[PDB]
């Protein structure tokens, strides 16, 4: 097959754990990772849940609920 | 079509979303974005400025995916 490359991001999902900002999904990991800044550093907010709850409410959101907007 | 098409996989549409600065530090933001599909490029319009994104480069990823997954 010649691939989408946007294929194997499409059930990517934010987390937090702590204050910890993560990407949840990804198959080629066998663990999870940080999400990174503009400026390459690991995401690290006092707010974080607060922050993914005032984005989404409970609802869970990955890329592709994002793409079929 | 069939680039064409997987091109238009990524909206065209201003996204309103949240980008961090710096580690601590967010902001809303305003941007555009356009697919390369060909090589598997995305690039970004923030503030009047281009950044890109090679989906293919971890550090990438990790970098444009809280942007996507942040918008409204």
């Amino acid at each position: 097959k010649i691939p989408d490359p946007i294929d194997r991001l499409r059930r990517a999902n934010l987390a937090c754990e702590d204050d910890k900002l993560m990407i949840y999904g990804l198959p080629w990991m066998t663990t999870q990772t940080s999400a990174l800044s503009i400026n390459s550093k690991p995401i690290v907010y006092k707010d974080c849940a607060k922050l993914l709850r005032s984005i989404n409410g409970s609802q869970p959101v990955s890329l592709n609920d994002v793409l079929r907007r | 079509a069939i680039i064409r098409q997987r091109n238009d996989e990524i909206p065209t549409r201003t996204l309103d979303t949240a980008i961090f600065t710096d580690a601590s530090t967010v902001a809303s933001a305003q941007i555009h974005l356009y697919y390369n599909s060909n090589i598997g490029k995305i690039i970004m319009s923030l503030n009047g400025k281009k950044h890109t994104f090679n989906l293919y480069d971890d550090n990438d990823i990790r970098t444009l995916l809280p942007i996507l997954l942040l918008s409204k």
